[PDB]
């Protein structure tokens, strides 16, 4: 599939996987629909990746800027700069 | 030669392994990563002033 | 070594040795100036570049003397032999180069690279050269010296010493190879006079069988070895030829069939 | 004047989808519905135009014989065929065939193809299909071959081969050269026309049949158009009448496409609308107008499922899908949906019959994928199925028996089987050369939609397309004729003028301009001026759109010269072509890649490096890393054999990636990304030759040998690593894994048997196998012979010997390998050249000379590496040893002429000496004036070394001045090698010695009778070496050879090549008889500058103040040398290269100046001034080269013999030939002195005999094709230094042009022996035979000591002191010289004995015999005195005579060149005497039937009888010779027979 399709089937599993209000019987009948029924591990592998997927008006407003960012010739990035 | 190296690292110089070659060359290598040098790149021929300043 | 991830940093280390052949340095100190190495810039270029950075390269030096001048011994032959090199030394084997374009030659020792900067004469090294001059009758010891080729930063450092006699017998008589064996004295060898030849382009002799660089193929490499040579030039250390099993270890049509383009 | 301009702004960025026009024109009853989630629109079936009352389908009794043999099986033809069938069949004219896809285009193709092939009647055979040929230029591979098979199958009766241009160069220009009709792609005709490989078959190209030129939008259109802008750049200026017939689709602005393909719109243009289709097919567009992409799959496969049950059992499908995989997917969806809706037995009726043939084909199929569906209505041809299962497939879909087959676009634009209904699902393809998911093309579209219908079964079709709405517009305006063709000439225009200035097309901004405007984008830019960003006020201000053409053709120099591939100047416009853009040209490379080419490869970059900056290319700017193939690509970044140093998110590591697993045969995961690496290959071996060719021209060693490995490794499709027998198809893979477990070598193998291979392999029954293999697998033995000619340079002769089996199925019809000699350091290539082994000539060592220079730092050996162009782990390495190189000591420096005053004409004594030059010239050359106080003032040997119009003459006429006041009947002898010198020499002598000076000057013969008559009587003898050998060999008894006066010895530098040795023979003669006979001769040895001066000195006894060698640069005339190097292995296709470049460098040169063109035979001369009489008038500058009137030419015309050469000099080009007439030559030679003509086209053979002195020499194709031993010879140094110094203009010229145009590997030798004095070398070891019988005969060799004291006065002694390697000695000793002068005398006594010529009496003493005496008088070799003794019996006759007189030695020498063989088979079949299995290579034979033909007085052409001639000048000799052998043997009766002979 190429990016845009894949892009809309990632966006599909992410809305079925996490707002299915916990149901499991009846959103393995929907992705293996949609994947085409392969096999029950699949839906077991895509369960577990939908699992691991999901100035004012103040005074204080502006914070209180206390001097630091200590200058010196040492590069605190540590990167030898050449421009 | 590492500095023709990192070119083709799409970054900066490591200036972590070249810690291996810390505090050496007659040149300021130590301070080849410091923080002013773009400031102190403007400066040419400071030896003449240095030695001058025996006269300021 | 882990052979997992250090071998892609060592094949970028190798790759940036044509950077460190342009800064070439002799240690000028300890000289006795009792014949001089005169090694030509194109051999030892091209050693250079088909050594490692922790990988230790071998080679043996095979040249004549040059008409009305006995004091100079000018380098025209590098015999690169099939062997393995660890951190501290070489397997070499026992077998020597022979060759129809050697054969007016006289071996005037040996080369070899080493990681570290080393201010003394090393002891494996030093042993090789001992079991050398001793494995071969026309190895004598007041002529062969051994090169070592310290791995500087972003340079090398060429050094030649000559193996003394009491030295070569301490080495024979050796069995340890360790880093720091018995009777391990620093008056062992000393520094001859070592410079490099502009005017002169040498040759090199590489194996026509195999390939010399056995550091990924170590097992097929023995001791007790045999090798023919030849007068062609010799191959990279990451070569094609010198590792047979991570070419051919691959196992043997549905995708956009271009056929007929601008080719 | 000159603007740059944006060339990325004026292009098109959709490309193949750019839609020109804005509205779509719909039919009345074509209204559209979006009932849900998508809009379909629906076109129905138009009606046919109704035929007229006089135009009607004809059939094939009206088409003539010729056209009737290739419409087999037809009896009618259709509505298209018929209504243009007098304009394809009985008008050449260009035609323009406007006609949709199905309407029968192929009728048109092949209606022009009979008529090409009707101007070649052969009513005594049935063809010629070697006068004509017929190019079918078709954009799809397999449409090609689709094409090739229907021209094979329809013109079978006639012998027209059709064959498909493929693979290499040199295999397609034999396949050029074999075949005439020729099948192929624009862009690969394109190459192959930058490339040089259709330059020598363009004449025979009369039929361009561009076919489906509706992608002139799409990606081939520059192609195409720069193919299209050639052909009439072709056609305009070399006048050559092509036919071409433009067939194109139902697309607006025909006008424009008629106009650029030169077709007339009246005759030529025939546009036929959408009603002119045979089978009307119903268009539906269904449109998904959907945001989320997975619920418009989802309605595109619910659309697709009721489009498959709405015409199940109706009529059957055809699926259209972008991928192979996904087709099969597709239908495997299709199955489920009619599996789930019950919709399965709709397709599958009561059809028992083919439900049986179905489950047959489903258990005799072996793809398991296919038999899933097999069963049921659903079918699958893919193109990663096997050949027999889409073979099947076919045939189930073609006897209406696979209800739904779904398919590719190859199988619809390859395989012409229509269906009734199609369905195109999807209409998107993932592309890496954009590198993403674009739409289809709109000639893939064509061809899938002209398949819905099939014109014999079906009425009317039913076309389906899913697709977008966005894009439903656009595929609305291409099936129905309103999508206009717009030319996208922008992008590759700096690439289209880089290849016509490599192909010479285009040299300066107006002939860029020129080629520019004769393109499809000029017709473009003046019809539509909006759509190429043009305004009104431009437009308005440049009608002819001159502006804009200038401006673009800046841009392309501007880009050009930033990619540094041509060199281009803003001042004049002129643009040179460089090695880059030659190379970019003949690879189809970018000017970014070029550029990045030119800047990113080093000599010092190792393999890994190489990867990547072949990946960085421009042909992989486009090609993205997508984050889903980022796992695929960290598993292979550990299983590649070369390692990336770039990081994984780049994309020049994941194209190496790719690179290293398309070559070591790894499984990929991802189709894009499979898509992707197969682009990626295709680029990288075109990627791979430039650089390969960039690395050649560089001269780097080792990136050369990298680039070569990684070429074969994109070729073989196999590491280097891997066996060498994995490249044969024919081998199994397990052997082939079996070699590569076990660690042996190659070589190993080839000295084990059949039985050895196969025990130590552990199989024996492949033994067999692997043995044939190693003995077809390309291995040849290459041996070098070193020569060390000059201190700097030395002669390298390669002798290579192909110990393989040769085949046709392994090898081909020939092998190319690349040699390259290069220096122990291996990194600076000395030498690279190419050898094509052909299978006529395979099994036989071939022999390469080459030059190889040599510096102060020497090297011990030198390396020489043959490897081969096409074949894996095939190469040969040669270490030549340079230790025991006995290599020359270094040149002195030659006597610098003093600046001294000129001497006037009063410097002279005698006032008759004065008077012949007084008129001539006041003063002389400074040299001259040198050498008058050596030669007038002195009577020592003078050796005046002096180049080609430095004035020798004028030193020659005072020293015979001087010889003249010395002695009043002195004996001057002049010996010149040239005849036609030695008679210009004779001539000059009888108008200034003989006129003015009243002294006997006269030339000698080749008759022995009277040459010492004039010799007695004459006092200055111009005679040859040849000549004077039978005079000097005879010294001792003829008294007048030994009072001579003075020796003159003219051209002594050629002393080294033909007539070498018997130069210095005589001269060594003359030497030993000048001190013998109590008289020093006055010996002056004149000849070109030397640089072994000194060794020439010695060896004439000429002093160390007479050497007035002086400096080629120290001419009189300055001579400026240009070389042009032309990269062509072949000779004739490097002689039709060079035509253009040498008028161009005569226009350049010199425009009001005579110019001599040194051509390389004598039928080439006229093809090389009728290609100069073109070049001129192609140009505005027509009779340019005529200085004069046609009046004064007119009693100049009438006198000459040839139409064709009066024609070409009516123009001002004279031509000169050894086949010419003399007094024609003459008059061609006063014609070109006088100023008429500008261009005088001379032979090689004329090279010396011209007496002429023009201002520019253009020698172009310096070498000879000689067919004794079959191949291109380098032309000598001698002929090469006289064409140099011809062009010796001392008042007409203040300078001399010389040109040398030939290879380059003949351009280093060329330009250092030019500039540098070339040394001369004695080649006396090989022909002394005859010089030591002549010794012998004459009593003066009568032992070993005087024959070594013999040899030792001549140059072989003194050159062997300086140079002993050119001599095969070993030292430069006394005694190893003297050893080998005596090994010499050896083998030449062994070789005067073993022929009967001489007798060793106690084997040192020397005795002349009755042969030899016989070989000496009549000037004979001891071979051809062999063979007449051992060949001629006393029962022999007239018959046996003739045969033995002609495979005499001196008939060895007869020329041999191209096309002459069939002349011989021709006149052997007339002769009276048979000849026992004649050979068409071998000389005697030729003699032989050169001597039947004059014996019998036949007709024979003029190359014929410049041989025969030359034959029957030694005939009479070789008859007198074998007269003598008859009467010393006591033979009567063979005696009678040779002088009837004779007499005869």
């Amino acid at each position: 599939q190429p990016r845009d399709i894949l892009c809309g089937a990632a966006d599909e599993v992410l809305a079925v996987l996490k707002n299915e209000k916990l149901r499991d019987k009846e959103r393995r009948k929907e992705i293996d629909l949609l994947l085409g029924q392969t096999d029950d591990t699949r839906y077991h592998v895509l369960v577990n990746l939908g699992k691991k997927i999901t100035i004012d008006e103040t005074y204080g407003v502006n914070v209180q800027f206390e001097s630091d960012e200590e200058e010196g010739d040492e590069d605190v990035y540590g990167e030898v700069r050449e421009e | 030669l590492k500095r023709q190296e990192a070119i083709a690292q799409n970054r900066r110089l490591t200036l972590e392994d070249l810690e291996d070659s810390w505090d050496r060359g007659i040149p300021r290598i130590n301070t080849l990563f410091q923080k002013d040098r773009h400031t102190l790149a403007y400066d040419k021929g400071w030896r003449v002033r240095t030695d001058f300043k025996q006269y300021q | 070594f882990s052979s997992k991830t250090e071998w892609r940093v060592r094949a970028i280390s190798a790759a940036n040795l044509h950077l460190r052949t342009n800064h070439i340095y002799v240690s000028s100190d300890d000289i006795k100036e009792t014949y001089t190495y005169i090694l030509p810039k194109n051999v030892l270029k091209k050693f250079i570049c088909i050594s490692d950075l922790r990988a230790q390269i071998a080679g043996y030096l095979y040249g004549v003397s040059p008409p009305d001048n006995p004091q100079v011994k000018e380098i025209r032959c590098i015999v690169m032999v099939p062997q393995w090199g660890t951190h501290q030394t070489v397997h070499l084997p026992g077998q020597l180069p022979q060759h129809e374009y050697l054969k007016e030659m006289e071996p005037l020792g040996w080369i070899h690279t080493q990681p570290n900067e080393s201010p003394q004469l090393s002891p494996q090294d030093v042993t090789t050269h001992a079991k050398i001059m001793a494995d071969n009758p026309s190895w004598d010891g007041e002529k062969t010296i051994i090169i070592t080729c310290s791995f500087t930063p972003g340079s090398c450092t060429l050094t030649a010493y000559k193996l003394t006699p009491s030295g070569y017998e301490w080495g024979r008589q050796n069995t340890d190879k360790g880093n720091n064996p018995k009777g391990y004295l620093p008056s062992h060898y000393e520094r001859v006079q070592m410079l490099l030849s502009d005017r002169f382009l040498g040759f090199f002799m590489v194996p026509a069988q195999s390939s010399w660089n056995y550091n990924f193929m170590g097992v097929r490499h023995d001791p007790n070895m045999k090798y023919e040579l030849q007068l062609a030039n010799p191959k990279e250390f990451y070569h094609e030829v010198h590792r047979p099993s991570h070419f051919l270890n691959f196992a043997l049509v549905y995708s956009a069939d271009r056929e007929d383009l601008y080719a | 004047p000159r603007q740059v301009l944006d060339l990325e702004d004026l292009v098109f960025t959709q490309g193949s989808h750019f839609m020109a026009n804005k509205r779509c024109q719909l039919p009345d009853g074509s209204f559209r519905r979006q009932r849900k989630g998508y809009e379909e629109v629906h076109v129905p079936a138009l009606k046919p135009k109704p035929f007229g009352s006089e135009e009607q389908l004809l059939p094939v009794e009206k088409l003539p014989k010729y056209a009737q043999a290739g419409f087999e099986g037809f009896k009618t033809l259709n509505r298209i065929q018929s209504k243009l069938y007098r304009a394809a069949l009985e008008t050449d004219e260009n035609l323009l065939l406007c006609a949709p896809t199905g309407a029968g285009k192929t009728n048109v193709a092949l209606m022009c193809m009979l008529r090409e092939i009707g101007k070649h009647i052969n009513m005594d055979g049935t063809i010629n299909v070697d006068d004509f040929k017929i190019i079918y230029i078709a954009p799809m591979r397999s449409l090609v071959q689709e094409m090739v098979g229907s021209f094979g199958k329809r013109l079978a009766t006639y012998g027209i081969t059709v064959a498909e241009l493929t693979g290499d160069h040199q295999l397609c220009k034999e396949e050029i050269s074999a075949t005439q009709i020729i099948v192929c792609t624009p862009e690969k005709w394109d190459i192959i026309t930058r490339k040089g490989g259709e330059r020598t078959y363009t004449q025979l190209v009369r039929l361009i049949i561009l076919d489906e030129i509706h992608l002139l939008h799409d990606d081939r259109g520059p192609v195409l158009e720069a193919l299209v802008a050639r052909a009439i750049r072709n056609i305009e200026m070399t006048q050559e009448d092509v036919r071409l017939i433009g067939l194109s689709a139902t697309l607006p602005n025909y006008e424009d496409v008629a106009t650029f393909l030169r077709v007339d719109p009246a005759k030529g243009l025939f546009y036929f609308d959408n009603s002119f289709r045979p089978v009307p097919l119903e268009q539906t567009y269904v449109g998904i107008t959907e945001k989320k992409a997975i619920k418009r799959f989802q309605i595109m496969n619910e659309i697709v499922y009721e489009k498959i049950m709405e015409h199940a059992g109706k009529n059957q499908v055809l699926v259209f899908v972008h991928s192979r995989k996904e087709t099969g997917k597709t239908a495997r969806a299709i199955r489920d949906m009619c599996l789930e809706k019950d919709t399965l037995g709709l397709f599958l009726r009561e059809g028992s019959a083919s439900t049986e043939v179905l489950r047959t084909e489903a258990e005799q199929c072996k793809n398991l994928e296919l038999k899933d569906l097999l069963p049921y209505g659903f079918a699958i041809h893919h193109a990663g199925m096997t050949r027999v299962d889409r073979t099947l497939v076919e045939d189930l879909f073609a006897d209406k028996h696979i209800q739904v087959l779904v398919s590719t676009a190859t199988l619809a634009w390859g395989v012409n089987l229509p269906a009734h209904t199609v369905i195109i699902k999807g209409t998107q393809v993932y592309s890496p050369e954009k590198g993403r998911w674009t739409e289809l093309g709109a000639l893939d579209i064509l061809q899938m939609l002209g398949r819905a219908g099939r014109p014999q079964y079906d009425t009317k079709g039913e076309g389906i397309l899913i697709t977008s709405h966005g894009e439903l517009q656009y595929y609305l305006s291409l099936l129905n004729q309103q999508l206009p063709i717009e030319s996208q000439m922008v992008s590759k225009l700096p690439d289209m003028l880089n290849a016509e200035i490599v192909l010479g097309n285009v040299q300066n901004a107006k002939d860029a301009v020129n080629w520019l405007g004769y393109a499809y984008l000029y017709i473009r830019m003046l019809r539509s001026p909006t759509l190429y960003g043009i305004s009104h006020d431009d437009l308005k201000g440049d009608p002819l759109l001159d502006q804009r053409r200038l401006d673009l053709v800046h841009t392309a120099a501007l880009m050009l010269d930033k990619n540094n591939l041509v060199k281009y100047d803003k001042k004049t416009g002129n643009f040179q072509v460089t090695e880059l853009g030659r190379i970019a040209s003949h690879y189809y490379i970018t000017n970014d890649t070029v550029q990045t080419y030119n800047q990113l490869l080093k000599p010092t970059l190792s393999e890994i490096e190489l990867f990547r900056v072949f990946s960085l290319s421009s042909e992989f700017k486009n090609i993205t890393v997508r984050e889903e193939e980022k796992l695929e690509l960290q598993k292979l970044l550990e299983r590649v054999p070369i390692p990336v140093k770039e990081s994984i998110e780049e994309p020049s590591a994941k194209i190496n990636v790719l690179l290293q697993a398309f070559i070591s045969q790894l499984k990929l995961e991802g189709f894009a990304l499979m898509a992707d690496m197969v682009y990626v290959t295709q680029s990288a071996g075109r990627l791979m030759r430039a650089i390969f060719e960039i690395v050649l021209n560089r001269g780097w060693a080792q990136l050369t040998d990298k680039t070569l490995n990684l070429c074969k490794m994109i070729d073989k499709r196999m590491w280097q690593s891997m066996c060498p027998l994995r490249q044969f198809r024919k081998l199994p893979e397990e052997v082939v894994k079996k070699i590569e477990k076990k660690n042996f070598p190659f070589e190993r193998l080839y000295d084990l048997n059949h039985n050895e291979i196969g025990e130590l392999i552990r199989m024996p029954k492949m033994g067999k196998t692997i043995h044939k293999y190693v003995h077809l697998f390309p291995k040849l033995e290459l041996s070098v012979h070193l020569q060390p000619i000059t201190r700097s340079t030395l002669k390298v002769e390669l002798t290579i010997t192909p110990d393989f089996q040769w085949d046709e199925k392994v090898h081909g019809s020939s092998e190319a390998f690349w040699i390259l000699v290069e220096d122990v350091d291996s990194e600076v290539i000395l030498h690279h050249e190419y050898f094509l082994l052909k299978a006529k000539y395979a099994q036989d060592e071939h022999l390469i000379t080459f030059f190889v220079p040599v510096f102060e730092p020497l090297p011990p050996q030198y390396f020489i590496r043959v490897v081969s162009d096409r074949w894996l782990s095939c190469e040969t390495q040669l270490p030549v040893s340079f230790r025991h190189l006995i290599l020359p000591e270094k040149y002195p420096p030659p006597t610098e002429l003093l600046d001294l005053q000129p001497l006037p004409v009063s410097a002279l004594r005698n006032s008759a000496f004065e008077s012949l030059y007084q008129d001539k010239f006041p003063f002389f050359n400074p040299i001259q004036t040198q050498v008058f106080n050596t030669v007038y003032n002195s009577d020592d040997n003078v050796f005046v070394g002096a180049p080609t119009g430095s004035g020798k003459t004028i030193c020659a006429e005072f020293a015979i001045l001087r010889m003249l006041l010395q002695s009043s009947e002195g004996r001057c002898v002049y010996i010149t090698p040239m005849e036609a010198l030695a008679e210009q020499v004779y001539m000059d002598w009888y108008e200034k010695f003989q006129d003015r000076l009243n002294k006997k000057v006269v030339l000698l013969t080749g008759e022995t009778s009277t040459d010492l008559k004039l010799l007695g009587k004459g006092n200055i003898i111009i005679s040859t070496p040849e000549k004077w050998d039978i005079l000097s060999r005879r010294w001792k008894q003829r008294k007048n050879v030994q009072n001579i006066n003075l020796f003159v010895v003219d051209e002594v530098h050629l002393i080294g090549g033909e007539n070498g040795p018997v130069l210095e023979v005589i001269c060594s003669r003359m030497r030993y008889i000048s001190s013998q006979i109590e008289r020093p001769i006055r010996i002056v040895a004149l000849s070109s500058s030397l640089s072994n001066a000194k060794d020439v000195a010695h060896w004439l006894g000429c002093s160390a103040t007479s050497t007035f060698n002086f400096h080629p640069n120290v001419r009189p005339v300055p001579l400026e040398l240009h070389i042009q190097g032309f990269n062509i292995s072949h000779t004739q296709t490097r002689l039709l290269s060079m035509a253009k470049p040498v008028y161009h460098a005569i226009t350049k040169h010199s425009p009001k100046k005579p110019v001599i063109v040194f051509v390389p035979s004598r039928k080439q001369t006229r093809l090389t001034a009728i290609d100069i009489l073109t070049t001129c008038a192609a140009d505005i500058q027509r009779q340019r080269f005529l200085h004069c009137t046609e009046k004064d030419l007119i009693p100049y015309l009438e006198k000459l013999s040839d139409s064709t050469l009066k024609e070409t000099l009516l123009n001002g080009v004279g031509y000169l030939h050894e086949g010419l007439s003399p007094m024609e030559r003459r008059l061609v030679e006063q014609l070109f002195s006088s100023g008429a003509i500008q261009v005088v086209v001379a032979s090689r053979s004329l090279c010396w005999g011209m007496n002429v002195a023009a201002h520019l020499v253009i020698i172009m194709d310096t070498q000879y094709y000689n067919g004794k031993i079959h191949a291109y010879v380098d032309y000598p140094i001698y002929d090469v230094l006289q064409m140099v110094g011809h062009a010796n203009r001392p008042l007409q010229d203040d300078e001399g042009r010389c040109v040398i145009m030939c290879q380059g590997s003949k351009k280093d030798f060329f330009k250092k022996f030019l500039y540098e004095p070339l040394p001369v070398e004695s080649h006396l070891d090989h022909c002394m035979h005859d010089h030591f019988n002549a010794e012998i005969v004459t009593k003066t060799i009568e032992n070993k000591q005087d024959a070594v004291d013999y040899l030792t006065w001549t140059f072989l002694y003194r050159r062997m002191t300086q140079n002993p390697n050119y001599y095969n000695l070993q030292g430069i000793s006394h005694r190893h010289l003297s050893d080998h002068l005596s090994e010499l005398v050896e083998q030449t006594l062994s070789d005067l004995e073993q022929s009967k010529c001489i007798s060793i009496e106690d084997e040192m003493d020397v005795a002349p015999l009755n042969l030899g005496m016989i070989a000496a008088y009549y000037y004979i070799n001891y071979t051809t005195i062999e063979l007449f003794s051992m060949s001629l019996n006393a029962k022999t006759k007239v018959r046996g005579l003739i045969e033995i007189i002609s495979n005499a030695a001196e008939y060895e020498n007869i020329p041999i060149r191209h096309h002459e063989d069939n002349l011989l088979r021709q006149l052997a079949q007339k002769v009276p005497h048979k000849l026992n299995n004649p050979k068409f290579n071998d000389p005697h034979v030729k003699t032989n039937l050169l001597l039947q033909a004059h014996l019998s007085r036949m007709q024979l052409s003029a190359e014929l009888q410049s041989d025969t001639e030359e034959i029957l000048s030694k005939a009479i000799r070789l008859i007198q010779a074998c007269v003598d052998v008859l009467s010393s043997n006591g033979w009567l009766s063979p005696a009678l027979a040779a002088m009837e002979l004779a007499q005869m």
